[PDB]
């Protein structure tokens, strides 16, 4: 043994379930109408809505 | 209206099968000897320029004039053939060994396959194949160019197993991806004949040059409007080390040499670079934007 | 093939109703989506979106700035999109003042990477970039995703306004007493040679010079400097295979009367940079010389 | 001293190679160094001879303090 | 209340400071693609603020 | 053999129209739960406080 000694730290990683609450009208989402641009990569003309 | 296309057919009869296999390279480039309309298939694709004796070089040479041209509908007896144009961006099928980043700068060289086989057949057709050049980013290009070019200069060193050693290691490129050795120009003892034309142009380019710049640089060198000429003088000698207390103080100098050969040795320095031509400046093709998953497709700006 | 079909104008795209409604008025479903008018349907200009890592976007949120890819090594990190600004910090030509005021912004482990995967090659920089175009319609999230213009005209969605080229003032140069009605824009990366390490010096040099030829005689002039440092650096070192001493890539052009001065303001620091204004992109490429 | 001359001439050349691979604190303080023996050579007059010895050795003393990084 | 219970990671300028601190890390050349639990004690500039 | 092709790829479009905009509402969902998302604090906060 030398003279030190570690204190390994490590993280670990749960994958987890999360039940949100929010209260009723507690926001506003204000929208416009969706619009369509345009693109062409010559083999196949890609949208975007 | 409709799009410009050059329409290909095929002598020989195409089976269910056969024209699955097309599909396949719907995205691909296919290079043409010269544009026309109606294109047998014959004429199409890299195939034509295929030789025994004739190497890479030739190929090489060739492929900087023919046209480029995607493939662009499989009509079943027909075959659309588009011919790309500078500024607007096209999708090619990665035919390339190397995975393509977005923004790399590619360019088009002749097909590179080595010895031990990997997926090469597609279309054998009628004692006839339809060989794809090679669409890779730029600096690979400016890297296996070189490979060749050394690997050229040592095909009259064999016999030595440092020069042994030292081919196998230019042969062998290692490469941000997924490494391809390159096939050894050298065959049968003896060097094709193109690499040997093309290194005597470049030997003649470093000889020729060496015992002619002297007698126009001890006149430039008078001047002094530029002032480096002067050192350029001393830069002629070719010294590794510092000099001995010897010889050297100026450079050599050919001596008396009659009034006229001095402009055929001079024409003769630039007969060789007209040789080099096609292997000195490397050009852009296209230039991707976006690159497909699994980088297969890439949608690129055309550029020539 | 009639003789009245030749005789026919050509049909422009927007006399013919979009294709999708050229479908949905022959199937008369309506969708939520007002597919009436196709937006983003006249632009020559072609684009590429770029995810950039936050610790990147700084003095890039104003549109209109150079992408380069960079090159490093490192398999996990294949590349990296520097900025001109960011690569400011390295150039030789740029003010002290203006370097260490710049470099305190890019306080960012994603931007110092840079300057560390700057210092870590021996091989030239010019090798490792490749241009990309400028940024617009930054995405200023955790991560930003700029749209960046590889050919074509830099402006607003709806061509509400140009995007003017921004290049910092100590980058910019000009060679010429009396400007062309046009001009032409090259980047221009020039190394001079010294003895621990070839530091290179950066310039952006507008001119309405297009040939090539006389383009790189006139360069050879201010540069004759470094030119003279080169070839003394391959006598005075055998063994030593130094290349190409400053490289010129073709950026585009401007029409030489939108050039003015102007500023970048950002982290309420006010940053003095040359303002091409309508600078259409077109790529070129980096042309070795000596 | 002609044999022995060239010999010396020899050595300052060399001196400059040596000197310009080494890492300096100062690259351009000893530029002024470098340039001072680059610029040697032997005057038609034999007299000059010392004289240039002596600036060739101003030139080269000095700068390999700094080599060692000694004051 | 005892001052430190580690001195050679407690200091400025510790060892594991410069070792872990981003700040004094980025003086060093290191891939930023590895994950490092630690880093997130030695940040101290991103925690003063 | 050309008409089922002509009727195909109109049903093509229309496929890929009712896909997009059913992909817009739930986009439209799963935005508005982003934002919840980052508008609401962990349980033990807010029961300190």
């Amino acid at each position: 043994h030398p003279g030190f000694a570690l204190t390994a730290v490590r993280t670990d990683t749960f994958e987890v379930d999360m039940l949100l609450y929010s209260g009723k009208s507690c926001t506003s989402v204000i929208i416009n109408n969706p619009i369509v641009t345009k693109e062409e990569r010559d083999i196949s003309t890609t949208y975007h809505v | 209206a409709m799009e410009a296309n050059i329409f290909c057919t095929f002598d020989h009869k195409l089976s269910i099968a056969d024209v699955g296999k097309l599909t396949k390279l719907v995205a691909a480039v296919v290079p043409i000897p010269q544009r026309l309309h109606l294109i047998k298939h014959y004429q199409l694709g890299l195939h034509q320029f295929v030789d025994h004796t004739r190497g890479y070089v030739r190929l090489r040479g060739l492929l900087r004039n023919m046209t480029l041209t995607l493939m662009r509908r499989v009509e079943g007896n027909q075959i659309l053939l588009h011919v790309p144009t500078h500024g607007l961006l096209y999708t090619v099928l990665n035919t390339g060994p190397v995975t393509w980043e977005k923004g790399d700068a590619l360019c088009v060289l002749p097909p590179l396959f080595h010895g031990p086989l990997a997926r090469e057949n597609l279309l054998t057709l009628g004692q006839w194949e339809l060989v794809l050049p090679w669409i890779v980013p730029m600096p690979l290009a400016l890297e296996i160019n070189q490979r060749l070019l050394i690997m050229g200069l040592f095909s009259l060193d064999r016999s030595y197993e440092e020069v042994k050693a030292a081919v196998q290691q230019l042969q062998t490129i290692t490469f941000r991806d997924a490494t391809f050795t390159i096939p050894d120009p050298v065959i049968d003892q003896h060097l094709l004949i193109d690499m040997k034309t093309a290194c005597l142009s470049m030997s003649m380019v470093a000889n020729l040059a060496s015992e002619l710049t002297m007698t126009y640089v001890r006149k430039l060198a008078l001047e002094d409007s530029s002032m480096l000429l002067v050192k350029c003088q001393e830069l002629l000698m070719r010294l590794d080390r510092e000099r001995s207390v010897g010889e050297p103080r100026t450079p050599a100098r050919p001596q008396h040499v009659s009034p006229d050969d001095e402009i055929a040795r001079l024409s003769a320095l630039f007969v060789m670079l007209r040789q080099l031509d096609d292997l000195i400046r490397e050009q852009v093709v296209f230039t991707v934007c976006d690159v497909s998953p699994d980088n297969k497709s890439a949608t690129c700006i055309f550029k020539g | 093939m009639d003789a009245r079909a030749v005789a026919k104008r050509p049909r422009d795209p927007a006399d013919e109703d979009n294709e999708l409604v050229t479908a949905l008025k022959a199937k008369r479903e309506v969708n939520t989506i007002s597919v009436r008018y196709l937006y983003h349907a006249d632009h020559q200009a072609l684009t590429a979106r770029f995810f950039v890592p936050e610790g990147l976007v700084e003095f890039e949120a104003q549109p209109g700035a150079l992408l380069i890819r960079m090159e490093t090594g490192c398999d996990s990190p294949r590349h990296l999109y520097i900025s001109l600004y960011l690569l400011g910090i390295r150039a030789s030509n740029v003010s002290a003042s203006t370097r260490c005021l710049l470099e305190s912004v890019y306080t960012a482990s994603a931007a110092r990477a840079a300057l560390q995967w700057l210092d870590l090659g021996p091989h030239l920089l010019h090798r490792r970039l490749e241009t990309l175009g400028c940024v617009k319609t930054v995405s200023l999230g955790i991560t930003s995703l700029l749209t960046c213009v590889m050919r074509g005209y830099l402006y607003n969605t709806l061509k509400t306004e140009v995007f003017a080229l921004m290049i910092p003032k100590d980058m910019y140069l000009t060679w010429e007493e009396t400007r062309g009605r046009l001009q032409y824009v090259y980047l221009i990366i020039v190394y001079d040679y010294d003895g621990p390490e070839t530091r290179p010096g950066i310039y952006v040099l507008t001119s309405s010079i297009a040939h090539w030829q006389t383009l790189v005689d006139v360069a050879r002039g201010k540069f004759a400097r470094e030119r003279c440092s080169f070839v003394n650096r391959r006598i005075t070192r055998p063994r030593q295979i130094p290349l190409c001493t400053g490289v010129i890539q073709k950026l585009g052009w401007c029409l030489a009367d939108d050039i003015h001065t102007s500023f970048l303001v950002h982290k309420e620091l006010k940053l003095s940079v040359v303002r091409l204004d309508n600078f259409s992109v077109e790529l070129g490429d980096f042309r070795e010389f000596v | 001293l002609s044999s022995v001359l060239e010999e010396f001439e020899v050595r300052c050349v060399a001196v400059a190679r040596r000197g310009y691979t080494y890492p300096f604190g100062d690259r351009g303080k000893a530029r002024d160094h470098l340039a001072v023996l680059d610029r040697t050579e032997f005057d038609t007059d034999v007299r000059h001879d010392a004289e240039i010895v002596e600036r060739a050795l101003v030139s080269a003393v000095i700068l390999a303090k700094m080599s060692v990084r000694e004051t | 209340f005892a001052a430190t219970h580690n001195p050679w990671a407690s200091q400025a300028g510790c060892l594991s400071d410069v070792l872990y601190n981003t700040r004094h890390r980025e003086r060093l050349g290191y891939n930023s693609k590895f994950y490092s639990p630690c880093a997130q004690y030695f940040n101290t500039e991103e925690i003063i603020a | 053999l050309d008409k089922i092709l002509n009727v195909e790829a109109m049903h093509t479009v229309l496929r890929a129209l009712k896909n997009t905009a059913d992909a817009m509402e739930r986009g439209l969902i799963h935005s508005f739960l982003q934002t919840l998302l980052r508008k609401a604090p962990p349980y033990f906060v807010v029961q300190t406080l």
